[PDB]
DNA sequence: CCCCCCCCCCACCCCCCCCCCCCCCCCCCCCCC
DNA sequence: GGGGGGGGGGGGGGGGGGGGGTTTGGGGGGGGGG
């Protein structure tokens, strides 16, 4: 009974009341017996909300702003206190009440999930909750610069003085859930917009995704404030000697930060690759164009001035459209004609994780100041300079056990925290002689591919989709950089025959079934497909007993519903396909399995006028193709005018008449 | 609750069959001799009810639009036990109360008097005219022709919303032939203008009457009113609703003033009398004070044998100096004149004259309504200062002056009417 | 004195001395003014204020104001032999009105 | 503390190129910064918009 | 530790908001609790400095009046547990529903059973510090307390209004639970609790209680808009014991909240969404006249001396140097006669009414201007500014109801005051006839759009004038001086006759007093607000017998409580008076010498009664009554006989 | 030239629409050839 | 290893129910008569 709800929330208030306040003799002063009153609360999450599965004390004390009217003061007013302390050397107890007040923000930013294990009243309690959230980041970060996050670096410090033993289990516990404050207060992020499906919809949809609570903007949850924070606290500086330090209790939750960091930044955003003027003018330009094509797109004259044309079709038979720049281009009057069908085919649909570069719009992207901008690429080079290999030997040395018991989370924020590093230190070095792709070392030792391997055979055998993916962006990086050493320079052809068999068959599966999942999904398949094809290459078991794995019907599918895209996607997107095509049709020459009408229609698409840009590289490898197919197809048919059918359907898989369809003799 | 009823309904029947003071059943003798005359009603004084048992009229005042309709079926059911021989048909009897309770001014009315009983006093400034309610109403299901009725106690129904055993939505009809109506009557209720509160402007109150109190007042008359102050929500703020007052009551020759008045006719001095006694602390004017008596009189209004009528009312012109007591005689004859109003020359607009047209806020439809000369009729009309009159205005006595009559057409109302002043 | 055309019943409607309140009212051909506007500035000129009674809206408006008025004499022509009584029209009342000519 | 409410901001441009008349109003100038001029007629009680 | 339905906070804990909102956090109980504890320690134990607790009278007061209404004063609540002042102003509606059950409490505390009287207190949040002009409110006081300044514009009926209303669902179990009414909006039942789906609904006829209703549209003060702007305004709502406090055409002071509603008519109107506003009124004062138990006293001592007339007349206009006539004519005017109906037949005036008539630049206006100060109700108008209408009285079609409905002219406005009409020659004739009704006969009749019917006007009207031409001329008599007619001019039974003669002695005179009134009204000329108080006092006192602040009390205390009755006047000392002064007005020029001017001597010696707070008329009142008659009209003469005249009369004035 | 007049201006059925329910189609998964 | 058949989800159509759709007074401007 909802009578239990509010005696609860009478009594959390009461709580709050008892933590302390401004004194106005402001400054915050705690209250009497007030560590005994933040275990008392420490106890009511485990009481009720842990024990029963609730949520109802983590909600009453966001409406009694325990969090932020009490709990940062005390932390900060605390770091003010050793902070002096320590320049001019009964903090005894008062150490006491900054450790629960740690505990206490742990709890309250620990990430939340739902499945169908979470309570009616946990998935009821969500939203509200995750916003609440939203507002403790927002005032975590901000808070005089977030000087909480200097009270929580020096906690961890007060353990990391004494000495390696020294550090009990108390002690390797608290610097744990020091990592796992920074950890959470890195990973809030808005909540899903989660709808019930029973009723139907209205006459409109949902009027706005926007989860955000009123007192919150998005810039205030942004990683720029992160950074910014981060950088006047030092906290950088604590990762980044805390990591110089492994010499292996807390490696895990310092892995998960650095995941939590790169989850959804995109590598080239720090590399340049009136400046913002001048690009400005660049993009009003790109947008100008299609202006433009719109406009030869628009009557000249208003909408009620509308007379009829008439498409008599070949046959003795008449149809009727409105269009005035139609009346004079058939092209826009068949296109117009197929536009105003009512009809169209309906299309069948398609968590514990958070979003990523797994599941994120491909265009995406984090717009940093500049000064975050340098001291996250710098926080990050220090990093791949320092921490990267002992950090990831520890943790894959740790994975190489346990694989049975990893939860899905952490094999994909592994894979991601692999592949995104690996990935920046490729890209840093192609920028910078300076910097060595033997710092990233660890990525190659045998254990790391062969683990990688495992999670990802795992991951496909047991159809967790999530887990493929990620473990398919990890192998696409990996055979980067194997591609990369291989020019550089053993190592190269120890993978090149481990990799063998099975393996090949797999990476071979993926781009089979990518045509039913994401975005996404399908990209990394092509990636991956790409940098297969050109290792194999770069070695050359037989070179055309393996692309023929590739080079089946279910394949063009993925390239094609990859394609179809084209708007969305970008250039160097498109050039990897058509390099795929201008091998399948151009080298292997298997032109057949591509005289298919959807390629057609997709091909006139992006070379219409309001397709590509006029100025793209690739609408230059798109119509050299072209070009080449569509002489390739005149020939065929020529040959073959049975293909005129055969064209609009899958080719023909009974050989006694494909071979003959294939080839034509 | 019906039995409750019933026993509500027996101690009203027991009230009308027992009550008696000095050997003498008032009300068995008021209801026998109200049925002779066909008129069936019974004018109960609540007096005589608290005397009888207090117990009756607390539940009365606790509740009257409840237990008046209880008390008018008691009253039905007595008057056939006193006028029909049973084992060898009258209408609902209508119930009018007599009071004593303490007034309560027309502008203190207000959110606490709501459906209590009220007694009250004003002035009546409208008199609408008469409308018919149902009492009994026969009513047929358009689809099925399943017939029901609504019988209806007008102190606050609707149709039912449908069928009452597919028969579509809102089905049911009145039988208008075999229905039953009752008269209804709006009058305003203006309060006492010697109680407005100073610097205000006089307030009123819309309120209604029906059966045989319908018709019982004038415009211009003065009265107490007994009535429910209740409540309607008009079509015309937010959560408001209309104040209005459902009357029980009304009190505005007798055989010894016929002899008191044989007696002052028969005095030879009558003259001398009347002429002393019109404007008492005005000296002088002897000439103009007989003039004034002979106007309240009148004389003699006669028709002939073609049709034609001839004036009966005297009109008078006094013209003079500043300070000669004229306005002060205007004013009183605005009193003793059984019928009288009072207005000035520069008060005053043709319309509000003659007559004007309106839009009855209850109905929300058009009506025409009478200016000082239609309110005078049958009295004087005195106009004070009536020099200072505009000229349109002097034009539009001419017809009610002379005449005798006011022509009408205004809002299409084509209409003709009566000012003998 | 004005209808609304929003609310529909009467408003005050400010005139020029009004517009002129802690300021300055020009007048040109002031002598040439009709006697029935000439006797409505009085109260504006003394005692600064427009007091109103009409359609039921009544109102004391501040008209807080210095008149600078342009006058002809009569006949448009000036004659010094005479005073500067018989060279105006105006009268007592508003010529006292006035502080200096 | 008891919430202060998120401040709204308002960008107020000035000194533009050029005022446009009334009479000059022409609908591909929608949504286009511009600078106008008139002479105010009447002007409306003060009221609240619901902004958010 | 604690009861949850009992736990509560220290104040320092109220202090220490930890809610978002205000409201959210009013709203939470423990806080509730703490604050409704918190309210009624206040009430209990703040004091006067006397140590009598304050509003342990005022609720002692209220049941004696059997009130609903509880007086708190905000500044008190702003000395003592100031946060619940700050509470109050942030929050009102949620703080005075807490404020009213501590209200309630207190008094049923004090009376035992006064829920039986009422089952309700509101309580009225008096001297709020801070104030708002119409212009000035904004969406930063949507929700706010505020106290606002305003006229009283238009004014409605007093209609009944739903308070606590059960509803009837037509389907199902049909009873829901009791909504409460607010002042913006109807209820709105989205779905019947019972059945948990839509359905028709209905008021419940037993279970449903009313409170009175009343709007009021308030606007801007005329002597506080700006200029080129128009007038601002709002529609102000009264309820319950609020109703019908004020009426229109006067200012007020307004505390209340000023809240917003959705209205698909703005929105539709103006294309976007923008919501109506209200002022929901907590409580309403009318903007000194009041007066207390020591004043009564004093007023009963100052009035005992002898020279108290004189006294009072020097008071009058004290800014303005001699003119005594003019000053005695307006003390006259402004006590007034005593009212009288004989049996019931014949009423007569008891207002006097003055004529001032005289040259430019001799005081006359501001002589108007002080009394529109000194009246309890009075109405300044002057010349073409008036209207007959907007004079008497006026009527209007309600644009609510589209009946027709009387608006009050100046002298319903004035009624039981004094209304003043400057420039009384230069008003229109068509104006000037209506004055005629309610200057005698003490009234209005006004017979309009089907309306039909007399209002009380008991005004006495004071009016100044210039001559023809633009000033007087002595040459002639009164009838040739001025364009007004013998019955208007014979209504205003005081003429004074104002010359602007050169004078050395006397110009010097008022000359040096106009330059030390000018310097002593200089702008730049126990703390020191209350300092130059009394330096202004002093100042006062240099030329004021008694205090006008006093004055105002005593007038208004002579006018309501005092009723002087002609017990043994000298009749024949009158009825002489008369029959020479209409004897010697057989002059067809002079002043019109009527049977309202004998009243006059009678209504006006009632007057001088009436300012020694005197139950008799002495010979003394009566004597100085005849003096100003025959003062008045021996100067309504031409020259070349007031000598004459002066001479004849001299008999029965030179006896006093 | 001044004042008064008078003229103007203003305050029950049928359609659209929405909600609810049932069926049919299309995809996925498993078995059979 | 591919194609058919069974089972479940999702979308579209069709039906049913409901709500909406001129007089009177006042002020000010403008024109005509004494
Ligand atoms: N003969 C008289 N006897 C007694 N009182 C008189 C007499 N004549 C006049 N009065 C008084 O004088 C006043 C007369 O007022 P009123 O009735 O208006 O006179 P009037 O004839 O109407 N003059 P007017 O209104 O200017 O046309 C009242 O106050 C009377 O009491
Ligand atoms: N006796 C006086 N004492 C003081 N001030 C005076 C006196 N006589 C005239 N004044 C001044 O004269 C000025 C004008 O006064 P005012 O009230 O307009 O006189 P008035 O007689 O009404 N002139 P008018 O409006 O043409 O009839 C004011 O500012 C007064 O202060
Ligand atoms: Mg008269
Ligand atoms: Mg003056
Ligand atoms: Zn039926
Ligand atoms: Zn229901």
């Amino acid at each position: 009974a909802d009578f239990s709800l509010t005696v609860l929330r009478a009594r959390i208030a009461l709580l709050a009341t008892a933590i302390g306040g401004p004194d106005y003799t402001p400054p915050y002063k705690l209250g009497d017996d007030c560590l005994a009153c933040l275990k008392d609360l420490k106890r009511w999450f485990k009481l009720v909300d842990d024990q029963q599965k609730r949520w109802d004390v983590a909600m009453a004390v966001a409406e009694y702003r325990i969090l932020t009217d009490d709990l940062l003061p005390i932390l900060i007013d605390w770091e003010n206190k050793c902070s002096l302390a320590a320049k001019l050397a009964n903090k005894a107890y008062y150490d006491k009440i900054a450790l629960n007040c740690l505990q206490l923000l742990v709890l309250m930013t620990w990430p939340l999930i739902v499945t169908e294990q979470s309570s009616s009243n946990q998935i009821t309690l969500y939203g509200e909750l995750k916003k609440h959230q939203l507002v403790y980041k927002k005032t975590i970060l901000s808070m005089e610069s977030g000087k909480v996050l200097r009270a929580a670096i020096r906690l961890a410090l007060d353990v990391i003085k004494i000495d390696r033993l020294s550090r009990t289990p108390r002690d390797n516990m608290v610097l744990k859930l020091v990592l796992n404050f920074f950890r959470n207060v890195i990973a809030i992020e808005p909540g899903e917009f989660t709808i019930n499906t029973k009723k139907s919809m209205p006459k409109k949809g949902i009027t706005s995704i926007d989860t955000l609570p009123p007192n919150v903007s998005m810039d205030d949850i942004s990683l720029n404030t992160v950074i910014s924070s981060f950088h006047k606290n030092k906290v950088f500086g604590f990762l980044l000697t805390l990591t110089s330090s492994l010499s292996d209790f807390i490696n895990i939750p310092l892995l998960e930060i650095m995941f939590y960091f790169t989850k959804d930044v995109n590598q080239e955003l720090l590399f340049p690759r009136t400046s913002a003027g001048f690009e400005l003018s660049k993009l009003l330009q790109k947008e100008h164009q299609m202006r433009k094509n719109v406009i030869k797109h628009t009557s000249a004259r208003h909408s009620r001035f509308g007379g009829l044309l008439s498409i008599q079709t070949p046959d003795k038979t008449r149809l009727t459209v409105s269009g005035s720049q139609a009346l004079v281009d058939e092209k826009i009057a068949l296109q117009k004609l197929d536009d105003s069908k009512k009809w169209n085919k309906r299309i069948i649909k398609k968590e514990g994780l958070p979003n990523s570069l797994l599941n994120s719009q491909t265009g995406k992207a984090i717009f940093f100041t500049e000064s975050n901008g340098k001291h996250f690429k710098e926080f990050i080079n220090n990093f791949i300079d320092s921490g990267f290999n002992i950090l990831l030997h520890s943790v894959t040395n740790y994975f190489t056990t346990e694989q049975d018991r990893m939860v899905t989370l952490e094999q994909v924020e592994y894979l991601l925290f692999f592949a995104w590093f690996v990935k920046y230190q490729l890209l840093r070095s192609k920028i910078d002689n300076s910097a060595d792709i033997k710092q990233v070392s660890e990525a190659l030792k045998e254990v790391t591919f062969i683990l990688v391997s495992s999670l990802l055979r795992s991951a496909y055998d047991l159809k967790n989709w999530t887990v493929t993916h990620a473990g398919m962006i990890a192998f696409n990086e990996l055979l980067n950089l194997v591609s990369r050493t291989k020019a550089a320079q053993d190592i190269e052809f120890i993978v090149s025959r481990l990799f063998s068999d099975e393996r090949i068959q797999l990476l071979s599966n993926l781009p089979k079934i990518g045509s039913k999942y994401s975005l996404q999904f399908m990209k990394s398949c092509i990636e991956l497909t790409h940098s297969v094809l050109k290792v194999l290459e770069q070695y050359s078991v037989n070179f055309q007993k393996v692309q023929a794995n590739y080079m089946t019907e279910p394949v063009i599918e993925t390239y094609i519903n990859f394609l179809e895209r084209f708007r969305e996607l970008e250039d160097d997107s498109i050039k990897k396909v058509f390099s795929f095509f201008h091998r399948v049709f151009v080298q292997a020459k298997e032109q057949a399995l591509l005289f298919r009408f959807d390629l057609i229609i997709l091909l006139r698409e992006m070379l219409s006028p309001d397709g590509l840009d006029r100025m793209s590289r690739s609408r230059k490898y798109v119509s050299q193709f072209s070009d080449y197919f569509l002489a390739r197809l005149k020939k065929r048919l020529k040959k073959s005018p049975a293909w005129f059918v055969g064209l609009l359907f899958p080719p023909l898989h009974n050989s006694e008449v494909g071979f003959y369809q294939r080839y034509g003799e | 609750n019906d039995d409750d009823n019933t026993e509500i309904i027996k101690s009203f029947k027991n009230f009308i069959l027992e009550f008696r003071l000095d050997s003498q059943f008032i009300y068995r003798d008021q209801l026998r001799n109200n049925i002779l005359v066909k008129n069936y009603s019974l004018t109960v004084n609540m007096e005589h009810l608290i005397g009888y048992n207090e117990d009756i009229y607390k539940k009365l005042s606790d509740e009257p639009s409840d237990i008046i309709p209880l008390f008018e079926t008691a009253i039905t059911q007595v008057a056939k036990r006193i006028s029909i021989l049973s084992r060898a048909s009258l209408p609902t009897f209508q119930l009018i109360l007599n009071s004593n309770a303490n007034q309560i001014p027309l502008r203190d009315l207000d959110s606490e008097h709501v459906s209590k009983i009220v007694r009250l006093s004003g002035i009546i400034i409208s008199t609408s005219v008469l409308s018919s309610r149902a009492t009994y109403l026969s009513i047929m299901c358009r689809n099925c022709r399943h017939t029901t009725s609504i019988t209806i106690n007008n102190f606050n129904v609707s149709l039912p919303r449908s069928c009452l055993s597919n028969c579509g939505p809102d089905p049911y009809i009145i039988i208008h032939e075999s229905s039953k109506f009752i008269d209804q009557q709006f009058l305003k209720l203006q309060e006492i203008p010697e109680l407005v509160p100073v610097g205000e402007m006089p307030r009123n109150l819309t309120m209604t009457c029906d059966r045989y109190l319908t018709n019982k007042v004038i415009p211009g008359t003065r009265v107490t009113i007994v009535g429910i102050y209740s409540i309607y929500n008009s079509k015309n703020g937010v959560a408001i609703r209309t104040p209005y007052i459902k009357i029980l009551g009304i009190q505005s020759f007798t055989e010894e003033e016929e002899e008191e008045f044989l007696q002052l006719s028969r005095n030879p001095k009558l003259y001398e009398i009347l002429t002393n006694s019109i404007a008492p602390s005005i000296f002088g004017n002897e000439d103009i004070k007989k003039a004034i008596v002979c106007l309240l009189m009148g004389g003699s209004k006669k028709i002939l044998p073609d049709g034609m009528r001839l004036r009966g009312d005297i009109n008078v012109l006094l013209l003079g100096d500043p300070g000669t007591a004229k306005s002060q005689l205007l004013k009183f004859v605005e009193k003793v004149s059984p019928i009288a109003v009072y207005t000035s020359g520069k008060g005053s607009s043709a319309a509000g004259l003659t007559a004007s047209v309106q839009r009855d806020p209850m109905t929300r439809e058009f009506y025409l309504e009478g200016g000082a000369m239609v309110l005078a009729d049958g009295g004087v009309v005195c106009i004070d200062e009536f020099d200072k009159m505009r000229d349109e205005d002097r034009v539009a006595i001419h017809e009610a002056m002379e005449q005798q009559t006011i022509s009408i057409a205004k809002a299409g109302i084509t209409t003709v009417l009566n000012s003998r002043t | 004195v004005v209808r609304d055309e929003e609310g529909g019943d009467y408003t005050i409607e400010a005139g020029a001395l009004m517009l002129a309140d802690n300021g300055i009212c020009c007048i040109d051909e002031f002598d040439k003014m009709d006697i029935s506007d000439q006797v409505a500035i009085h109260e504006a000129m003394e005692q600064q204020t427009i007091s109103i009674a009409k359609a039921g809206i009544h109102a004391t408006l501040n008209a807080r104001t210095s008149i600078l008025a342009a006058a002809n004499p009569v006949g448009g022509r000036y004659n010094r032999k005479l005073s500067l009584r018989g060279n105006l029209n105006m009268t007592a009342p508003i010529m006292s009105r006035f502080d200096l000519f | 503390s008891p919430e202060q409410t998120e401040r709204v901001f308002q960008i107020s441009f000035f000194n533009l190129p050029t005022v446009h008349r009334i009479r000059d109003i022409r609908s591909e100038k929608i949504g286009s910064l511009l600078s106008i001029s008139g002479t105010v007629t009447r002007t409306s009680e003060v009221r609240p918009e619901l902004y958010k | 530790d604690i009861d949850p339905l009992r736990e509560e906070l220290t104040l320092e804990s109220l202090s220490n908001v930890k809610a978002n909102s205000y409201s959210e956090w009013i709203t939470q109980p423990n806080v509730s609790r703490t604050i409704a504890r918190e309210l009624k320690s206040f009430l209990l134990e703040y004091t006067d400095e006397t140590g009598r607790s304050v509003y342990g009278a005022r609720i002692r007061t209220l049941g004696e009046m059997n009130s609903e209404s509880l007086e708190v004063n905000y500044r008190h609540l702003a000395e003592s547990k100031a946060i619940l002042a700050l509470f109050l102003a942030k929050c009102p509606e949620e703080m005075l529903k807490i404020f009213d059950l501590v209200a309630m409490e207190a008094t049923e505390l004090h009376y035992p059973d006064y829920a039986r009287i009422h089952s309700e207190i509101h309580v009225r949040i008096s001297d709020f510090p801070t104030i708002y002009s119409l212009r000035e409110l904004r969406e930063s006081n949507l929700s706010s307390l505020v106290r606002v300044t305003g006229v009283v514009t238009r004014r409605t009926g007093v209609f009944p209004q739903l308070k606590y209303v059960k509803f009837n669902c037509l389907k199902c179990g049909s009873i829901l639970g009791p909504f409460f009414q607010d002042s913006n909006e109807e209820i709105r039942i989205s779905f019947c609790t019972n059945c948990k789906s839509k359905g028709p609904f209905r008021v419940n006829g037993e279970k449903t209680v009313y409170r009175n209703y009343q709007r009021v549209t308030l606007q801007e003060a005329p002597g506080t808009v700006p200029p080129g702007r128009l007038p601002r305004h709002r529609e102000v709502i009264l309820l319950a014991d609020l109703v019908d406090v004020s009426k229109p055409g006067e200012e007020v002071e307004v505390t209340g909240i000023y809240k917003n509603n959705y209205d698909g008519n703005l929105n539709a109107k103006n294309g976007f969404p923008v919501f109506a506003t209200i002022i929901e009124a907590n409580s309403i004062k009318r903007r000194v006249f009041s007066w207390t138990e020591e004043e009564e006293r004093e007023f009963r001592k100052i009035s005992r001396d002898r020279g108290i007339i004189d006294k009072i007349i020097s008071s009058m206009a004290p800014s303005i140097y001699g003119h005594r006539d003019i000053k005695t004519a307006v003390a006259c005017s402004l006590f007034g006669g005593v009212p009288k109906n004989v049996n019931g037949k014949h009423s007569i005036r008891g207002d006097i009414n003055v004529l001032l008539l005289g040259d430019p630049g001799t005081a006359k206006s501001q002589i108007l201007k002080y009394v529109e100060k000194t009246a309890h109700r009075a109405v300044f108008a002057t010349g073409q500014g008036a209207s007959a209408v907007g004079l008497t009285a006026s009527v209007r079609k309600d644009p609510i109801t589209k009946e027709w409905t009387l608006e009050g002219g100046a002298l319903v406005l004035a009624d039981k005051g004094v209304c003043l009409i400057d420039e009384f020659d230069k008003m229109n004739d068509q104006d000037r006839t209506s004055i005629h009704e309610a200057m005698e006969q003490q009234s209005i009749s006004i017979s309009k759009a089907g309306i039909v019917t007399t209002l009380q006007a008991r005004c006495s009207i004071i009016a100044a004038a210039n001559p023809n031409g633009g000033r007087y001329n002595s040459t002639l008599p009164l009838a040739q001086n001025v364009s007004l007619t013998e019955p208007i001019l014979s209504r205003f039974d005081i003429l004074c006759v104002v010359r602007d003669l050169v004078d050395e002695e006397a110009d010097e005179r008022l000359a040096t007093f106009v330059v030390d009134s000018h310097v002593r009204s200089h702008p730049e000329n126990l703390n020191a607000r209350q300092r130059r108080l009394q330096r202004q006092r002093k100042k006062e006192e240099e030329i004021s017998p008694i205090p006008q602040e006093l004055l105002m009390k005593y007038i208004h205390y002579a006018r309501t409580k005092i009723y002087p009755k002609l017990h043994q006047m000298d009749m024949d000392k009158v009825s002489r008076v008369y029959a020479d002064l209409r004897r010697e007005s057989i002059s067809t020029g002079s002043f019109p010498i009527t049977v309202r001017h004998l009243e006059s001597i009678l209504r006006i010696a009632e007057s001088f009664a009436k300012m020694r707070l005197s139950e008799f008329v002495s010979s003394y009142d009566l004597d100085r009554a005849i003096k100003v008659v025959v003062d008045s009209f021996v100067d309504a003469q031409k020259v070349s006989v007031r000598r004459q005249l002066r001479r004849s009369f001299a008999i029965y004035t030179l006896g006093h």
